[PDB]
Order: structure tokens, then sequence, then C-alpha cells
RNA sequence: AAACUUUCAACAACGGAUCUCUUGGUUCUCGCAUCGAUGAAGAACGCAGCGAAUUGCGAUAUGUAUUGUGAAUUGCAGAUUUUCGUGAAUCAUCAAAUCUUUGAACGCACAUUGCGCCCUCUGGUAUUCCAGGGGGCAUGCCUGUUUGAGCGUCAUU
């Protein structure tokens, strides 16, 4: 579950994730918060365990 | 457009400024507008044009000081306080009196040598005005006169 | 009636926020703010109104651009960089 | 004053030195330089700077020296080392001190410094 | 961090790596940010890529003022900005330049100097 | 609304943001005088657009 | 409204004046301002007198008549017969006024020994290198005055 | 002539000013055309105009007109001078050879109350000017 | 007699006068002439290690470059050794840039982050579909441009 950039389509986020981690992107839902700024919530096919490349990235 | 600036005759003028350089004279004219003029070896104060020559303000104080002011000089000095007013917040911040005025009819320096001194306005015969001739509507401000203004009186 | 009960009826919005001045002040039922005529081309703006013009002039914003042209002006329109000492 | 481009207007000076910008307030942070350096350098004054070796000549802390950590050019002070209140907790705050108080005994060498000296027409380093 | 006049000297492929390393850094730092109370190496490293894109643009712009350097009609960003007025108003050439029997007159009749 | 339009929800995104009080360490600055925010806004007392 | 014998003022403040005084606080500022323009004239010419010299004329009406005058220029036939030409007297500083014309030949000698003194008092620097000055004298009204 | 707009007449004030008819627009006609193409051709400045025909509807103006952008104008030095800011739209100030006449400047004793402009000799003349010493 | 009411004191409240101050005004003088389709003024939303406002700036976001200055900043935290240096700084300066969404506002719209079309490139079997990156497409007028239109009109096969 990403923060993302307003002005950044469901395409480009797909892009971006699958460009960064080298992540098959099953699905993107965003949204954009009441804070304002967007929030993705990306899914990631069966064979990526997001467990792991979440604390590959950092945030445990 | 208030009547700021307020018109004068020419000639009440001169007649003032006259009547000042009158009172520049007589020494009971002089005490009573201040002026610590009793070390003073009589009035009508003139000075060599010797004085005129003079550069640094070194040696305009010693002038006074073997002429007979510094009685008066200490008067402006002394006298320096902070206003009693909102005047202070206008750029007034501080009064000190007016020491005596050096009449002269040549400036080799004279006006700069003079300058720095807390009571001395300088001033040209030439113009000698009564705004500085007989301040606060007091007649007789002390002149100290130059030998060569004091003659060009006459013309 | 004529009040407390009828400000009731008071649910719609007879303007909104005009692009332009960002003011709620932009009429629906006639497409056009009341504050700055957008979208008409000049700022809808009079003499009259004094203070409003005071409200919206150079200077009440930014001045992105024109915050720095008496700079430019000052130093004489300058091109290039400076090199040393 | 002689010139016109120059303010006897005291509401605007203040102006200027309350609002005035680190890089002026430097300069208006000069302290005089000892009887002892002035007479090596021939410099009355120099920019107080980080570096401190400096004697307090008027205060409840005339008499004590020090270095100092930082010149606090926002309160236009510098903060001493030594030259601390205590606070009823036993914590140590600095002092502020204005630096025409402070006299420099001891002054920081740099090129800079160097430079600065050998500009204002100050003889050896 | 990072100096200015060093990455003058890299190429524009040197800079693009070094612009991803930093946004890399960036990124990691911003999953630090949340853990953290206070993370103010941020700042520096978001000056760098500035640094770096600022470096990038400046090379970019000087190589196409390289290519328009000579002939009429620059792109109008590599023309002087200036202010509309100047750059519409007539040119130090134009106005000066004066119709050929005001120049005949001027030479016959130049205004001469004279004392007293 | 619920219904909302973005332009709409970009300005209320604004106002509740805006809407925290003024953070303890701005009080500790030199030659500060902000002891408490001003503007600041319950959704009952005052409104918005 | 109205009073005792008093006289009959007319004044005109029915309209809105206040909106349009003008108070002269400049006046004595304004000449310094003039006397500096003048003098950065004087520097930016620098041998030239600021003055182009003009001619005498006799002011018009029964009034004035008796009285001589400054006019504007110089007229092409006092030019003429004082030995120049209108387009070169423009080049050393005469004023030359084309649309006055000469009905008094008392008046044409007192212009034509007046240009004649003129070009006589003044010189000319070449226009080829050397510019030998003899100082400025800022004004010819000074130098050649309208004695009656 | 021109129409005072007013609706329906209703002038509102003095009787005086209950004038809507007979009322004469102050600038030409040959202005009036001047102006007109100036908001047209923007890009353009007018640099006078001159009468070709009319009717019973119309009034039909030729209008000279010209190009501050384009060069051969903007070098030659006899048409140069129109390229300065100071003739953006010489039609509408009053500018142009109609605008001089309507505006009513000659010279003479027939055109006093407007010679310099008219609501400059008022405002000259309706001051009160003051000095330092009265 | 107390309580109470009233008057008056000292001390204490309430309250913010008076005084004193003053980075604000104010008028007066002097000097200059410099906004914008190369996107102005204005607006919107953003951007700080810890900011709500202000101040600054625009996804290079309380700045980048350049130059100067020569060690800060400072509420805390924090660096970094760059402290005999192409270098500290909420410094000055400022000529190189970036300059989100807008706005005269310009692809067409605009209570919409709507709807296109074109060129180019990269993805997906792709000239056409989708998606991503870039660059475009306003109106008037002007000068030319090429392409045309009218038995308006001339001269020829």
């Amino acid at each position: 579950v990403f923060k993302v950039s307003l002005k950044a389509n469901k395409y480009q986020i797909k892009k971006a994730v699958k460009e960064l981690y080298e992540v098959d992107v099953l699905s993107v839902n965003t949204l954009v918060r009441p804070n304002g700024t967007k929030k993705a919530y990306v899914r990631l096919t069966a064979d990526f365990d997001a467990l792991d490349i979440a604390n590959r990235i950092g945030y445990i | 457009w208030r009547k700021w600036n307020v018109k004068v005759n020419q000639n009440e003028k001169r007649y003032a400024t006259a009547s000042a350089i009158a009172a520049s004279a007589v020494p009971s004219l002089v005490l009573a507008r201040g002026h610590r003029v009793e070390k003073v070896p009589s009035i009508p104060l003139v000075v060599s044009d010797d004085l005129q020559s003079i550069q640094k303000t070194k040696e305009a104080v010693a002038a006074l000081k073997a002429v007979g002011a510094h009685s008066d000089v200490i008067k402006v000095v002394k006298s320096k306080k902070l206003r009693a007013g909102k005047g202070k917040y206008r750029n007034r911040r501080f009064t000190q009196r007016r020491g005596p005025l050096v009449v002269y009819s040549e400036d080799n320096g004279v006006v700069k040598a003079f300058r720095n001194v807390p009571g001395v306005e300088t001033a040209n015969v030439a113009s000698l005005g009564l705004l500085q001739l007989a301040p606060g509507a007091h007649l007789g401000r002390f002149v100290i006169w130059t030998q060569s203004a004091f003659s060009k009186l006459d013309q | 009636g004529k009040g407390t009960p009828s400000f009731g009826k008071r649910h719609n919005k007879s303007h909104t926020l005009c692009k332009r001045c960002g003011r709620s002040s932009y009429h629906i039922q006639k497409h056009t703010c009341s504050s700055c005529g957008y979208p008409a081309a000049k700022m809808r703006s009079h003499n009259w109104a004094a203070k409003a013009k005071r409200r919206r002039t150079t200077g009440t914003g930014r001045m992105r651009y024109l915050k720095h042209v008496s700079r430019r002006f000052k130093n004489g329109f300058q091109s290039g960089e400076a090199k040393a000492q | 004053k002689q010139s016109l481009d120059v303010s006897s207007d005291r509401r605007k000076a203040r102006k200027a030195y309350f609002t005035a910008p680190s890089s002026e307030r430097r300069v208006l942070l000069s302290a005089p330089l000892s009887k002892e350096l002035r007479e090596q350098y021939n410099i009355k004054a120099l920019p107080i700077r980080k570096e401190d070796e400096v004697l307090v000549v008027r205060g409840s802390k005339k008499g004590q020296e020090g270095k100092v950590s930082s010149v606090y050019r926002l309160k236009f002070a510098v903060q001493v080392d030594k030259l601390t209140k205590e606070k009823s907790n036993g914590a140590s705050v600095p002092t502020n001190i204005h630096p025409s108080k402070v006299v420099i005994t001891k002054l920081h060498l740099d090129k800079d410094r160097k430079a600065l000296i050998q500009r204002k027409g100050g003889k050896l380093e | 961090g990072i100096k200015a006049y060093e990455l003058r000297t890299k190429s524009k492929d040197q800079l693009e790596q070094q612009l991803v390393e930093l946004k890399k850094e960036l990124a990691e730092l911003k999953v630090q940010k949340l853990s953290r109370p206070s993370l103010p190496k941020i700042n520096t490293v978001r000056k760098n890529i500035a640094r770096v894109l600022t470096v990038i643009s400046q090379n970019q712009r000087q190589a196409v003022r390289e290519l328009y350097k000579g002939k009429k009609y620059q792109p109008k960003d590599l023309r002087a900005k200036k202010t509309r007025a100047l750059r519409r108003a007539l040119t130090k050439f134009e106005a000066s330049q004066v119709t050929e029997k005001q120049r005949k007159k001027q030479i016959a009749f130049p205004q001469r100097k004279y004392a007293i | 609304a619920a219904q909302k339009s973005f332009r709409i929800k970009q300005k209320m995104a604004k106002a509740k943001k805006q809407n925290r009080p003024l953070p303890q360490w701005i009080r500790l600055r030199t030659n500060n005088t902000i002891r408490y925010n001003a503007k600041r806004r319950n959704w009952r007392r005052t409104k918005m657009n | 409204a109205i009073s005792k014998n008093l006289p009959i003022l007319k004044n005109h403040f029915r309209k809105h004046w206040q909106e349009r005084v003008k108070v002269h606080f400049d006046q004595a500022g304004k000449k310094v301002s003039r006397r500096h323009a003048r003098a950065s004239k004087a520097a930016k010419i620098a041998p030239r007198p600021l003055d182009l010299l003009r001619p005498v004329v006799r002011a018009p009406t029964v009034k004035y008549n008796r009285k001589v005058r400054a006019g504007r220029g110089f007229t092409l036939a006092e030019i003429k017969a004082a030995g120049l030409t209108p387009a070169y007297a423009r080049t050393i500083g005469i004023a030359v006024d084309h649309r006055r014309q000469n009905r008094n030949q008392e008046i044409l000698d007192l212009n034509i020994q007046r240009l004649k003194e003129y070009q006589s008092k003044i010189i000319v620097f070449p226009r080829k290198g050397k510019a030998p000055e003899a100082e400025q004298t800022l004004s010819a009204a000074a130098s050649f005055p309208i004695v009656q | 002539n021109r129409k005072r707009p007013v609706s329906k007449g209703a002038t509102y004030g003095k009787p005086t000013n209950q004038g809507v008819n007979q009322l004469k627009y102050q600038r030409s006609l040959r202005a009036t055309a001047e102006e007109r193409v100036g908001r047209r051709a923007a890009n353009l400045r007018v640099l006078n105009s001159y009468w070709i025909n009319q009717d019973s509807t119309y009034k039909y103006f030729e209008v000279i007109l010209v190009d501050p952008s384009h060069k051969a104008i903007r070098r030659d030095a006899k048409y140069n001078w129109i390229c300065n800011p100071v003739h953006k739209h010489r039609e509408a100030r009053g500018l142009t050879a109609t605008g001089k006449k309507s505006r009513g400047i000659n010279k003479g004793h027939k055109f006093h109350n407007t010679q310099a402009g008219r609501r400059k000799t008022w405002k000259r003349q309706n001051t009160l000017s003051l000095w330092r010493y009265r």
C-alpha cells in the first residue's frame, strides 16, 4: 500500500511498481485521501510474496 | 495647503538683523541671553583673520580657548540632555545650547574647522541671518567676528 | 415564516468556486463570477469599489514574476553570469 | 552628517538594525581587540567569530573570559564558555553577551581572517 | 553533499545514473522517515537531486544555444526575456537609423562647439 | 455531500489539514508572539464554502 | 447669507476645488533641480553657453512699444546681412527665427551689430581635431544684454 | 445621430438632459471607422483615413494602416516613428487627424477652451495654485 | 448593640486608563521608469526533520545554479568536517534554470482534475486498439507560402 503522487493514473502506478520492485502487479486500486494525496492499494500476483518485499523495501 | 511659510518684508527682516547685530554688542543683552562672557575682555569681540586660516578643530578650539570662549564651549556640552517630549521620537532626541557665532568674510576652512565644535555656529557676514543672530528671538548672540567681517559690515 | 422557517429552505448554492479569484462568487444559473467577472476577460472591477481594488491588486498576491523585475531593471537587464575576482 | 545618502532618522536605523540580515549583522558584532593585540595588529576592532578568546569587560561577568560555542547573530549576542547561569534544576545555560563589551585576546587565524586583517591595514599575520 | 563543479565535468549518461542513485536514496529515506521522529538527512539529498537536474538542464540548454548560435530565430526561451516593451521597441540600430536627407543635413551642419 | 466534485474535495483537504494547533516548538522561537493559533475552524462553529 | 456694508466678494469655490489644490512646496527644491540640470547641461554641452544668442525686438502694442525686448530668433534678413546662413547660424548657436520679418532699419542695425559682435566675441572649434578651450561663459544674454 | 441609450427615454433628471434624440456623438464618423478597424486589426497602427463614399445608411471610409511589427517599416526612418509605443492606437486617443479636429485643436483665438487639451486647460484653470509664500 | 446601607483608608480584586516607549503610520521633497502570449497581475493546491499561520518558493517546491561575503544556523533535533576553504548561512546578491493546477489563458470544454485529434518514441502479436514518455493543435490581424476558387478577366492551342 503506497502513497502516490496525484496526477498519477492506475497505469502509471502499475508501471512504477513493476519498474521499481520488478514485481508483477495483479491490480491497483487507488483512492484519494481526505488529506489530499492519493493512496494506491496495489496487489501483487500469486508468485510474489508481499511480506518479504515489504521488508526488502524497508517498512516491516 | 495651510499657510506654512510666512512672508516677511525684506526691509523688516533687515531691520531686525541690524538690530540683532546691535545686540551682538552690549554685554547686558548678551549676558541675559545665556553666554558666560564675564571672563571676556569686553565685547564687539573681533579676532584676527589668522583664525580664518585655521584648518583643524584642535587649532580652532585653541583659538577660542585663548580668545575668551570655553566658558561658552563647556556650556554647550554640559547643557546637552534628552528632550522632554515626543520630539525624542521625531529626530530631536537631544538639545544642548547655542554657543557663540563666528562671523567671517572669507572661507579658508573655518567652516570646516569649527564644524564639529558643539556650540560654534559659524556664518558669513554676507548672509548673517536673524535665525543665527537672535535665536529664540532673544537679541544678542555673542558674536565672534573676524577683522575682515567686522570691517565689511560698513560695506 | 419569511424568517426562521424559510431560512430552512436555504439548501442550495447560487454561487460556487470561481476559477479565477477562488472566491465563492461564481453564479451558476448565469455562468459568471460576481467578483471578478470571469469568464469575461477583464477583471470585474470598478472605481467605486475602492476597497475591492485593494483586496485584489498586484501585491495582494505573490507576484511570482513581478516581485523580481525591479531588480532586473536595476542591474539593467543583464544576461549570462558573473565569473570571479 | 553631510551627505544626502544617509539618514539621521532613528526610525529607519532601528528598523535596519533589527531587520538586518546575517551578512550585515556579522559586521555590527565587532568586538574591540585587546590593549595587547591592537599594538600587534594595528586593528581596534574585528568582527567576532566562532573561535573565541575573549575577556568580558562590562557586566556581572567582567574579568572572566573564555572561548565560545556560537555567535548568536539572531540575538546579536555571543554565547560564551564558562559564562553560564545555572538554572534551579542544576542545568547550565549560556549567558548572552554583546560583543562590544567582550574584548578579543587571541584571534582565530584563517586565510580570510588574515586577508581581512591585511585588508583592514594590519601588520603581522 | 554533492558539489556543483564536480557534476559539471560528468557526462549525460553519468548524471542520469547519478540521479537514479540519489532518487533511490531519497526513496529509502522517506521509508525510514515514517518510522523515526526526525530525519534531516533527507533535505541535503533532495538538494542533490536538484543539483544534478540543474546541471543536466544547464548542459542541455548551452548545447542548444551551441547549435542556434549564428542563425536567426533561436527558440523563445533562448532569447533575452528582457521585458515586452523593450523586446518590441526599436533596436538601437533602428531609431538611430536616419533618413538619407537627414544624414546629409547632419554632416553639413553638426553643432559646432564655441566659447564666449 | 458524498457525490462531490474534486475541486471541492481538494479545498476541504486543505481545510482539514489547516485545522491543527500551533506546534508547541514555535512558542520557543526567538521573537515570537504566537501563543496559539487563531485561524482554527470547528466544523460546527464556523462554516467554509 | 450676505451682510453689513461689506463688499461683494466674487469667490470661486463652488466646484470641488480641494481635489485640485496644488501647493508648491517643491518651489524651493525645484529650484535646486533646475540649478542642477542647468549645470548638467553646461557640463554636457561643455564649452558652449546654455542659451542661443537671441535678437532684440520691439515688443508689440501701445502699452509696451516703448520698451525693447528679447525676441525668439534672428530672421533670414538679419543673418544674411551679418554674413552667414540660417543652417549654419544654428550650428554656432544663434537662434534663427524664419517667421519674423523686418520693417525697421533702426531695429536691424541693432541686431546686425549684435550678430557682428557675437560672431566676433565667440571662437569656433575646428571640426577636424584640436579644441583649444577658453572656459565656458554660461549665458549669451549675460555677455549680450538688451540695452534699451 | 447617437441615441442616448436610457430605457424607454427615461433619462431621469433635470429636463435639460431629457434629450434623447437629436444627440450627436462628438467623435466623427471618420474616427469611429478608424477606431473600429483599430480594435479589429490590433497589430496594425492606424495612420490616417479618408472618405470614399456614402449613402442613406452608411459612410464609407478607407482606413490606411501600418504594421510596426513588419520590418520594411521598422527600418526605413520615414515610417519608423509609427513603430514607437506612443502611437499604439492613435485613433482611440484622438491623435488621428479627425481626432485632433474633433478635439478642437487648432491654434488661435477660435480655439481657447481646447488647445493643449480640453480637460487639461480646464484642470489648469480650475485649480487653486498656492505658493509657499502666498 | 450586630447585620445591612452609606462614606473614607490601607491591602487585595476587577478593569486596562495615565505615563513612558515605538521595526507602524504620515504628509513633504528628491531620483528613477521597469508587467504581460518568452504566459502578467491574480487565484488554487502543494513544498520545511519537527509549520497551523506568516515569510519564501513549485514535484529541482521555505529552494537549485551563479557571484560575493567567510563561519554559521539555533526553539529543539541534526548533521557535515567543507572551518588555512571553488566554502557555513532562514546571509546578501542574482545574470542560469526549475516554475504543479490555473489565470488574458490559447485543442474543445470547464459546478467535470471531462473529451478529443495530430506528430514521434517505448511497452502489449499493432499504420488503425489500449497504455506510458515527449512535442503539438486558440482567435484576430499583418507580411510573406504553397494549395486552390470565380466565363471577374487577358492572352494561347
